[PDB]
Order: structure tokens, then sequence, then C-alpha cells
């Protein structure tokens, strides 16, 4: 046995260090499992109290000013401006200002908001965070798709059994895109959209609005796409506010919102200028300056 | 086996990007290094010297320049490797002579009453110390004993006369005298009779006098030539404004050294704003006379970094004159009062002479 | 185990031996006047024969900015490659030189980024000098882009780090070429995946200073319509050969080159 | 030095690309140094079991043999073991790469997904993705047991 | 246990990673978060049973 102590020593000694080593792998695993944040529920009844499904989104906008730390800077600084339900609303604001403060009262993601803020009428707190997204649009610049089937990729979370889907992307745009997919309905997404368009996530974004039943709409820069899109983007618009009663805007492209209901422009920290109709828009040449 | 030995030689992963490790190099600690510390005693490590031995071959300075501890164990093992080793001689050569084995015989010994080893040991204690108790004499038998008995008197007499010298040049030391020489802890730059210069203040402790003192101070700083030439440290000889230009100094009181800042200096353009830790600046102070006592000649190294610096500051007086004869209040040696001075650099207090006083 | 291990070294030797004696581009002799200078051209990629092109009869010293357009895939990028040596050659007398070769500035189609900061991503292994780098930076617009990026020009851009997107690529890779102080440039196609006319004529501006000053060629390779034609020398080609290198007055007596 | 002097033909570079370049210069040159780690093995433990063989007849006798045969008839089966593991591993590292490369897609466009509320669908497909992986990793587990 | 530990563990920090706010991934490097996800997980799967 004193022949053998010689190496067990030396492999308890290794066996150690490489244990030490490892369990520093499983401390960072548990620093990350530490992160106790994104608390999901509901403060409140949300069986009837909130509305079931948004319509109108009227933003009774009580003094509602973001801030993600709340210590360094605001995003906000009292952004109160009422939506327009049964129109349009292509608000070109700053991304300095407009596109922090749209984001935080729509969707409850930044939720250190100085005051209220409500979408729909009543309070965005009082409903399931998941729930709160579950029936509303948005649409989003840079392309992020992934690889899987596109019946399994428009209404994943529901697992629609309409037939629609395939008309969604047949119709509303890429239509040459069916005769490219050996597949058709069922067919697979090659490598997170290779070479289908920039938008094809916009055909996508238009199916989930339309089947669930998102009235509202979001909207975000187009950093560059054939302006047949956005046209299309206009028409889908005018069906939503017509229909659904509620489509918001939100780039830098003044010409796009300019052809649109409502207006609104924000800079350096809020919201700079309101206005109900796109007339004070061509008569405050502010805008348009900015534009060209 | 009990290590963990598998089959596992790919090591084929793909790890994402890390950035930011928590790793303590944050800040560096270390400061400045200084070239000599507050104590004598350089901070300056040589290397990659290639060796031929000339540590070695001057024992005589290695042996002074040992301590007192472990000159005494070197002067103890000298004596006791020769005492030793000649025991062995003497016991040997008794014991080939065969005057070892006892007995009523004809064999008469070469050296006397030798029956055992440490009768042969004790022997050689009495030769080479001169001891020489005689109860263990040396006979005219055997010429050999005679020849050893030459040699270890000459080899004990060559050691007592090398440790003799190597004691005397010990007992000489005056580095325990130049240990006694005190520069202020922190050196100032205040202005005298209207012309900026570097003051500091020199004392001497003990009542033996250094004969022949000699205040040398250099100026230590990295240069960059207009030709652009790299010296890390370059060393600029500085004056000590003594009323004959030379360093020679007569020291009893604690006199105030100062460098007067002249246009020929190379302090002449430094400001207080430009004084703090990081400022790649030394000053270092020679006091090098020799001691009336020993007759050996001695230095005194302090150095001066740039925190060191105390600007716009006086030393206090320090003499007084008591009822017998003078005093000095050593507690006040160190000890500096603020002055009304000017912040600018000399170069600018220079410029400001230059207009000022041609008025006309 | 001893007896896996030495078994999978006998299947890396054979990879490594296999991958050792793979194609090479030293044939043809490559490893042993005008700069574009080639008589004949008979280039190719195949070792032995099938060539992708030859017919190139182009003769160009130096000082002379020369845009080659063509239609796609009609040897614009496979000239530009041949032009610094890496196409096999088969029957074609080419003599480059310079005022032995020279430091022969380049760049491709395909965007490669160094998965290093961005500033060293610019300068390449270049002394870092600010004058040159602000004005080059400042005429190919990626300072816009360095107003979101958090460490700016201290990110890990490209793969092992940021993930980006083609036209900031595009805008990386030909800052870099012109930093680079050659006194030959062979871009091709910075045009093709980003055409905005006004950082791309800011860059051409400053491009007019510098390589103008130091008389250095800019061969730009692309197909934008506003320097299509050009009051400097230009070149045409088309199913793999060249018609004539000079005045566009040739081009308008065709009739079929003409925008 | 080979790759500076390598051409850049579709037929060649086409073919060996960047991964697989990156491959060869981790898998097969660590492979290989591994080898040059363990030649004094092939060269010894051959003479070490040779030498320990004869003198444990010489200390015992015969059932020595027997018993240290007894090892030696063990070895084929184990050598079994350890390839079957290593051919479980390289299974399961696949398919651990082909999990990790959706979680990479998937904690890509993680704004795009919350937005969306694409968490519930994705975060259940990799759960599925691990089911597989880890019935690949439970037969590893059974291997490398029956290795101790 | 290790294999067990292995499951447990990846399906709570998938559980935990999937469900934090979208504003921790924008700020976090996600390289760290990546690292730990891949590298740390293989070692804590393949490395720590044997
Ligand atoms: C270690 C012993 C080495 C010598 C062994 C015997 C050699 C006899 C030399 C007789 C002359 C013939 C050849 C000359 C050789 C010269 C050797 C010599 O000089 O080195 C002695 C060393 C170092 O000196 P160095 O730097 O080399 O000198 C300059 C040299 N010539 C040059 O090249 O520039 O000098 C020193 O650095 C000090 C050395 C003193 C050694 C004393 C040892 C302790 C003795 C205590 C016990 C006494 C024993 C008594 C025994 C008596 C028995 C009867
Ligand atoms: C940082 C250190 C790192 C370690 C290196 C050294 C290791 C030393 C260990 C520390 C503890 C030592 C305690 C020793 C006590 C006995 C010796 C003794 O009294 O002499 C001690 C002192 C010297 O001291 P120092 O501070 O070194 O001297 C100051 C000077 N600056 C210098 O260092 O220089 O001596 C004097 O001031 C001189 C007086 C001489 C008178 C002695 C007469 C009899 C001596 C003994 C002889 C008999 C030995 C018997 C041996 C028998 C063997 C069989
Ligand atoms: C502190 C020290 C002072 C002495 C301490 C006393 C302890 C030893 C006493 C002793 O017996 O000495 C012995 C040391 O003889 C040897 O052991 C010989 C060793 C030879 C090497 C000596 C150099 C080292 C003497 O041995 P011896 O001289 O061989 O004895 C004589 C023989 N007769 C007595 C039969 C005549
Ligand atoms: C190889 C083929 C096997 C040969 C078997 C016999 C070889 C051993 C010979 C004996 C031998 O060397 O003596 C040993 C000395 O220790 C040593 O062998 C020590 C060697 C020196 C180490 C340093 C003590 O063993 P022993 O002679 O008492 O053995 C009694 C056996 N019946
Ligand atoms: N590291 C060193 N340690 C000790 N002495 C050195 C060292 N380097 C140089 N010297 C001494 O400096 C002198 C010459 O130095 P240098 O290295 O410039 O030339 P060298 O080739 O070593 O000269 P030589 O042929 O004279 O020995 C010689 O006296 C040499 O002993
Ligand atoms: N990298 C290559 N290696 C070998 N042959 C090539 C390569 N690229 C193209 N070819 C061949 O040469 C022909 C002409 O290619 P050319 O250099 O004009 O392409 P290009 O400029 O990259 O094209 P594009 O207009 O699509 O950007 C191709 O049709 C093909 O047959």
């Amino acid at each position: 046995y004193a022949l053998m102590v010689s190496n067990y020593l030396n492999w308890m000694v290794r066996n150690l260090a490489d244990m030490e080593i490892q369990l520093g792998a499983v401390k960072r695993i548990h620093a990350l499992l530490k992160t106790e944040a994104e608390s999901y529920e509901g403060l409140l009844a949300p069986s009837l109290i909130p509305k079931n499904w948004p319509d109108q989104g009227k933003i009774q906008i009580q003094n509602l000013s973001v801030r993600y730390d709340s210590s360094l800077k605001p995003v906000l600084k009292h952004v109160n401006t009422l939506i327009s339900p049964g129109q349009k609303i292509g608000i070109c604001g700053r991304t300095g200002s407009g596109k922090s403060s749209f984001s935080l009262a729509f969707f409850r993601m930044v939720d250190m908001f100085e005051g209220r803020i409500i979408i729909d009428g009543i309070d965005i707190a009082k409903l399931p965070l998941h729930t709160l997204r579950s029936r509303l649009s948005i649409i989003l610049q840079d392309p992020v798709l992934f690889s899987g089937t596109i019946r399994f990729n428009l209404d994943p979370e529901k697992k629609c059994s309409d037939s629609t889907l395939w008309e969604a992307l047949e119709i509303a745009q890429l239509k040459l895109v069916v005769k490219a997919l050996p597949g058709g309905l069922d067919a697979i997404i090659t490598e997170g959209g290779e070479n289908f368009s920039q938008g094809q996530r916009q055909l996508f974004c238009l199916a989930r609005a339309f089947v669930r039943k998102t009235s509202i709409f979001i909207m975000d820069e187009a950093t560059a796409s054939i302006d047949m899109a956005t046209e299309n983007i206009l028409q889908k618009v005018v069906m939503t506010a017509f229909a659904d009663r509620t489509v918001v805007t939100i780039a830098h492209r003044v010409h796009t919102i300019l052809s649109a209901d409502l207006v609104m422009v924000l800079k350096r920290g809020a919201i700079l200028e309101f206005d109900k109709p796109e007339t004070l828009l061509s008569q405050k040449d502010s805008v348009f300056a900015s534009f060209v | 086996m009990l290590s963990r030995k598998g089959i596992i030689p790919e090591e084929y992963v793909l790890t994402r990007l890390a950035e930011d490790p928590t790793e303590p190099r944050y800040r560096t600690r270390e400061r400045r290094a200084r070239f000599v510390s507050k104590k004598g005693n350089c901070n300056v490590a040589h290397k990659n010297i290639r060796e031929q031995g000339r540590f070695l071959q001057d024992v005589f300075t290695t042996l002074v320049d040992l301590k007192w501890p472990h000159t005494l164990l070197i002067f103890t093992m000298s004596f006791l490797c020769s005492w030793l080793l000649f025991a062995m001689v003497w016991w040997l050569i008794a014991f080939a002579h065969g005057d070892l084995a006892p007995g009523e015989g004809t064999n008469v010994p070469c050296v006397t009453s030798i029956h055992s080893f440490s009768s042969a040991f004790l022997f050689s204690i009495e030769v080479q110390v001169t001891i020489g108790f005689g109860g263990r004499m040396v006979t005219e038998e055997c010429p050999l004993a005679i020849l050893i008995l030459i040699v270890q008197n000459i080899v004990g007499l060559m050691i007592n006369a090398i440790m003799l010298g190597c004691i005397f040049m010990k007992t000489a030391q005056a580095h325990r005298r130049a240990e006694t020489l005190i520069f202020s802890k922190h050196a100032v730059i205040t202005l005298r009779h209207g012309r900026l210069c570097f003051m500091l203040r020199v004392g001497d402790l003990r009542k033996s006098m250094i004969i022949s003192a000699t205040i040398h101070m250099q100026v230590v700083r990295k240069t960059t030539s207009p030709e652009g030439e790299v010296v890390p440290l370059h060393q600029v000889d500085i004056p000590m404004e003594n009323g004959v230009g030379g360093n020679s100094i007569f020291l009893v009181a604690p006199l105030i050294i100062y460098h007067v800042i002249d246009s020929n200096s190379p302090l002449y353009d430094l400001a207080p704003s430009d004084l703090h830790h990081h400022q790649d600046l030394e000053i270092i102070v020679i006091l090098e006379g020799v001691v009336e006592t020993t007759g050996i000649t001695t230095q005194a190294r302090t150095s001066y970094l740039a925190d060191e610096i105390l600007w716009g500051q006086r030393f206090v007086p320090i003499v007084a004159e008591e009822d017998g004869r003078y005093s000095v209040d050593y507690s006040k040696f160190g000890n500096t009062v603020k002055v009304p001075t000017p912040l600018c650099t000399a170069r600018q207090l220079d410029e400001d002479r230059s207009l000022l006083d041609a008025l006309t | 185990s001893v007896v896996r291990s030495t078994v999978k070294a006998l299947v890396s030797v054979q990879k490594l031996s296999e991958f050792l004696s793979s194609a090479e581009i030293r044939e043809e002799q490559c490893a042993p006047n005008f700069c574009v200078q080639i008589i004949g051209g008979f280039f190719t990629w195949t070792p032995d024969g099938i060539p992708t092109l030859s017919n190139i009869t182009i003769r160009i010293p130096r000082g002379q900015l020369t845009m080659i357009v063509g239609q796609v895939g009609c040897g614009k990028s496979s000239l530009l490659l041949a032009t610094l040596g890496e196409m096999q050659k088969v029957s074609g007398a080419v003599f480059w030189n310079s005022n032995s070769r020279g430091p022969v500035a380049y760049a491709s189609q395909k965007p490669w980024l160094l998965n290093a900061t961005v500033e060293e991503n610019i300068t390449f292994e270049s002394p870092f000098n600010k004058q040159r780098y602000k004005m080059v930076i400042e005429a190919c617009s990626l300072q816009p882009d360095i107003d979101i990026l958090p460490h700016g020009d201290q990110t890990q851009i490209g793969e092992r780090g940021i993930n980006l997107s083609g036209g900031q690529r595009q805008r990386i890779s030909v800052a870099r070429a012109l930093y680079q102080q050659t006194n030959v440039v062979f871009l091709d196609d910075p045009f093709s995946a980003l055409d905005v006319h006004l950082s791309d004529h800011l860059m051409q501006a400053g491009i007019l200073e510098l390589l103008r000053d130091d008389k250095r060629t800019v061969v730009l390779v692309t197909h934008k319509l506003q320097y299509l034609p050009h009051a400097d020398w230009i070149i045409a080609m088309k199913d793999g050969t060249i018609q004539r290198e000079g005045t566009l007055k040739d081009f308008q007596r065709s009739e079929c080159q003409l925008f | 030095n080979k790759i500076m002097h390598m051409s850049t033909s579709n037929l060649s570079m086409g073919e060996m690309t960047a991964g697989q370049i990156c491959n060869l210069v981790a898998i097969d040159t660590n492979q290989l140094m591994w080898f040059f780690f363990l030649c004094p093995n092939l060269w010894t433990m051959p003479v070490q079991i040779i030498v320990g063989v004869i003198l444990l007849y010489y200390i015992l006798g015969v059932s020595a043999l027997i018993g240290a045969a007894v090892i030696i008839l063990l070895a084929p089966v184990q050598y079994f073991v350890a390839t079957k593991l290593s051919q479980a591993q390289r299974t399961t590292l696949e398919h651990s790469n082909e999990r990790l490369k959706q979680t990479n897609e998937m904690l890509r466009g993680m704004k795009l997904l919350k937005l969306y509320a694409w968490e519930s669908i994705f975060c259940s497909r990799v759960e599925v993705t691990r089911r597989k992986e880890m019935t690949s990793l439970r037969a590893f587990a059974v291997y490398t047991s029956i290795s101790i | 246990t290790g294999l067990k530990v292995a499951k447990r563990l990846h399906r709570s920090l998938l559980n935990r990673i999937i469900l934090a706010p979208m504003r921790f991934f924008e700020t976090t490097p996600l390289g760290s978060i990546l690292n730990r996800f891949s590298s740390d997980c293989n070692t804590i799967d393949q490395h720590i049973p044997s």
C-alpha cells in the first residue's frame, strides 16, 4: 500500500484541480440562474375586467414617462397624445424619443414607466403580459426569421387550422414563392429566409394580425425595400384602419407618414409635435425639412 | 487508472465571444521604482551578468562584506577545518608508525602520549593555536613528524595572519557611521534672495566630525535628445550654490543645502501643477567625507521623488543661542512652514523678471 | 486507448497528406513595364485545360484610372484576381512592374472582416495615423454606424464578435483598402452591394485627392450608372474577352455598350 | 505555410471550406500531438507486460498466469466499450451541435420573438431537441459507467 | 446522478433565460450567456460525472 500512495496523492491533487475548474462553470451557470427577474402574472382578475381583445386603443396617457434605469435619463417626458381610433396614425417621429416611448406604453416591456400607461382604455398592468402582447400586431426593421415549416411559422402558437395561411403568402406579397416552394403551405423555409425577400416577415405579421384579431398595429422603419412594399403596407393599413380601426406607424422617412390620417413627431426626450390632421404637417415645414 | 483518462482527444467545440473577464488588473498598484532608497541601499537589480569569477576572486573583499554572524561562522570553520585535518594527519602518522598500540616494548613513540584519535585532535589544537601543553611532545624519531610540524605551524600562522587582516578591515568598517548622517525626509522648493532654489537640510548626530565633506547632487530623468536619443535614466549633475562653487562643506550644525535654479539647470522648467506622484523625476544627494577616527571614506545616499517635494515651504530655524553655547533642537529638523510663493515655473519667473525689471 | 490514439493518428496523417498535396497557387511557374500588361492572357482555373478567361490584350502603365464594367458574370472578378497572379496561366505574356512586385491593394465582392478591433480592421496591421484615418472613415460614412455601436471603434467587428449586416460590411471593407496608402488599388464592386450615391461619391472624392496625388491607379470595377462613362480610361469585357481599353468614342461607334 | 501557397479554385477551395481546415488544425493536430505523447507507451508497455508476466509466473506459479490471462482476455471487451463510447459520444456531440445552433438562432432575435410572443414555441422546440440529445447522452452515460 | 443533474439544470436554465426581460438581452454582451449555455453545459454534461 505504501507503493500505491505515491500516485494516489498525485491523482487526488490533479482531480481536485479539475473539479475546481469544472465547478467554476457550474457557478457561472447558477449565477445566470440567479437572475430572478421578468415577473409574468396579472395583479388583477383578467377574465373580464380588462379588455378581452383591444379594439380602439384609446390612449388616455396619464403622464406616462419611461426610463429603463429610472436614474440615468428618461426616454419619455409626459408623452400625452391621444390615439386616433377609426383611422390610421402615421407618426414619423425621431427615433431618439418616440420609438422608446411608444414601445414601453404599448408592450409594457420597459416596466419602469413613471405613472401609468394604458392601451385599449384599461390599464396594461392589469393583464397577463403574454396575453397582453398576444392580441396585438407589430413589425420590425431588421429581418429575423428562423428555419421551419411556413404553416408552422405563421401561426405556431395557436396551431391554427385555417388554410388561408397560404393565401396570405400568395396574395399580400411574394406570390411567386408559392411556385418556388416545392411543399407549398407546409414547405420549410430555407436557412431562415435566405433569398426570399426583405419582407417575408411582413406577410407573416399580416397573417398573425388577421388571425389573432390584432386590431392595433405597430410599424417600424424600413432600412431598404422597394417602394411597392410601402404601397402594400399602406393598403394593409387602410384595411386595418377601416375594419380594425387602428394602425400606428413609426419611422423617419417623413413622406411615408405624410399620406396618413394623423401624424406625430418627437424630439430630444419626448414628443415635440402632435396633430390630428396631416395638414399641419405640411404647414409646419419642420417635418419635411428634416426629410428633405 | 484513477486519473480521468479516456477517449477524448478531439476537443472540437465552438465558444462564443468572451470579453471583460473579472481579474485583478484594473489598476497598477506598484508605484515608480526608487532609484536609491532613503537609507542608501540603491534599489537597482543587476541582471544577465556574465559571471567570470570576479566576485569570487577577491575573497578578502568578499569576507569584509559578510555580516558578523557569517564572518564568525567562516572564522570558526576555517580554524576548525585546519585543526581537524591536521588531527587526522597526526593520528595517521602515529598509527602508521605503530606507536599507537600500547605496550612495554622496544618501540619509542614519535609523538608521545598519542593513544586515541581524541589525543591526536587535542595535540592538533595545541600545535596550531600554540597552546603547547607539552604532554604530547614531538620526538626525534620520525623526521616526517618534524616536516608536518613545520607545515602545520606555517599554515596556522598564515590563517591567523589572514583572519587578523580581515578583522582589522572589518573593525575599521564605517558603514555603521554613515547611517548616523541625517537628511530631511522631504525637501522643498522656495525662493531665496529673489531666485528660486531647491532647498534641503542635512545634519550630523554624533560628535565625531566627518572630515572633507562633499555634497554632490544628481537629477534622474529619462531623456529624449533633439537628436532622438533614448536614455532611460540620465544623471545630470547639480551645483550647491556654495560661496566658492566647490562641493566642500563643513557640517556641525544641520546646514541648509539649496540648488540655485539658474539658466543652466535641469529643474528650470518645473511647475507645481506637474509635481504629482507619477512624475518621472528624482533628486539624489551624495554626502561623502572621511571619518576622523577610522580614516575610512563614507557615503550617505538619499533620494527625493516627485511626491516627496514640498513646493513653496521653508525649513523651520533650528539653532538657538542658549546660555553656555548654541543649541540644536532636532525635534524641528524636518518641520516645514508654508511661505508666500508664486506658482509660476522658473522660466515663467525669469520672463516676469525680464519684463518687470526693464521698466524703461 | 494507446492503440486507438495510434489509429486516430494514422487517420489524421492520411487527411494531412491528402491536404498537403492539394492544388497550389504556385502552379504554372507562379513561384520560382506597364502594370496591367497582358498580351494574350490565356488564363485558367482548372489546372489542366478548361479555361474560363482568355484573349486578354490590355496594356496599361501607371496613372491610368480604368473602371472595368460589363455584364453579370462576364470576367469582372476573374480578371481582377488574375491581375494579382492567382489565376492559372497557359499561353499569355504578362510583365507586372512598378516604379519584383508591390503592395497591390485589392478587395472582393465578398466582405472579409477580421475578428479584431474596428480601428484595427481598418488599418490592417499598418502604422496608425489619425490624419488619413479620419478622412477615410468620413468618406466611408462609417461614423454614423459608429454612433450606435457601444464601443464604436473597439467592438469585435465581424464573426466571433459583433454580428452586422451587409451594408456596414461594405463600408468597412472599402475603408480598409483606402487607408493602406498604396500606389495601386483594385476595388471590386463597392457599389453593387451598397448603392447610395452620396456616400459612394464622398469616398470617390476622397480617393480623387489622394490617389491622383500619388498618381495611383483605382480600378473601380462596378456597374454604377453615374460613372459608367468616365473622363478617365475605361475597359469593358464580355464572355471572357475584352474589346478595347481606351476612349469612349469607340464605344459610341459600337452602338451596343452605351447606357 | 501551405495555406499561403494554396489556390482558391472553386473545384478545390469550394470543397475544403474554412470550417473543414479549422477542424484539421484543431482535431488532427491535437490527436497527432497526443500520439507523440503516448509514443513511448507502445515501445514500453509491451516490455512492461512481458516482464510482468514472466516474473509473475516465477513468484506464484500457474494460477497467477490464469488470473493475468483473465485481464488479457477482458481487454477485447473493454476495447469495444471504449470504441462504442467514442462512437456514441460523437453522435451525441453532433446532435448537441444541432441543438446549440437552434438556441443561437433563438437567442439572436429575442426582441422579434417576445414582441411577437414567440417565446413559448421556441422554448418547447428546444426542450424536444434536448430530449433527443438526452436519450443519446443516456447511452453515453451507460457506456462510461461500464468503463468505470 | 450526473445525467439527472444535467437534465434538470438544463431545463431550469432554458426556463430562466426564456423568461427574462428583453432589455437584459440587449444590454448583456450575449457572449457570456452563449458561453455559459454552450461550453459550460458541455463540461457539466460529459466531464463532471466521470
Ligand atoms: C580550493 C583550493 C584551490 C587550490 C588547490 C591547490 C593549488 C596550488 C596552486 C599552486 C600554484 C600552481 C598553479 C596555480 C593555480 C592558481 C589557482 C588560483 O589562483 O586560484 C585560487 C583562487 C582564485 O584565484 P584566481 O582568481 O584563479 O587567480 C588569478 C588567476 N591566476 C587568473 O587567471 O587571473 O584563490 C581564491 O579565491 C582563494 C583560494 C584559497 C584556498 C584555501 C582553501 C582553504 C584551506 C584551509 C585548510 C588548509 C589545508 C592545509 C593542508 C596541508 C597538508 C600538508
Ligand atoms: C537579515 C539576516 C538574514 C540571515 C543572515 C544571518 C543569519 C543570522 C541569524 C540572526 C541571529 C544572529 C544572532 C547571533 C548572536 C551571536 C553573534 C553576535 O553576538 O554577534 C552579532 C553582532 C552583529 O550583528 P549584526 O546586526 O549582524 O551587525 C550589524 C552590522 N550592520 C552587520 O550586520 O555587520 O556581532 C557583533 O557586533 C560583533 C561582535 C563579535 C564578538 C564575538 C565574539 C565571540 C563570537 C563567537 C565565537 C564562538 C563560536 C563557537 C562555535 C563552536 C563550533 C564548534
Ligand atoms: N554581462 C557581462 N558581464 C560581465 N562583463 C561583461 C558583460 N558584458 C560585457 N562585459 C565586459 O565588457 C567588455 C566588452 O563588452 P561587450 O559585450 O561589448 O564585448 P565582448 O564581445 O564581450 O568583448 P571581449 O571580446 O573583449 O570579451 C569586456 O570587458 C567584457 O568582459
Ligand atoms: N472564383 C472563381 N473561380 C473560377 N472561375 C470563376 C470564379 N468566379 C467566376 N468564375 C467563372 O468566370 C465567369 C465570369 O465570372 P466573373 O469574374 O465575371 O464574375 P463576377 O464579377 O463575380 O460576377 P457578378 O456579376 O455575378 O458579380 C463565371 O461565369 C464563371 O464561369
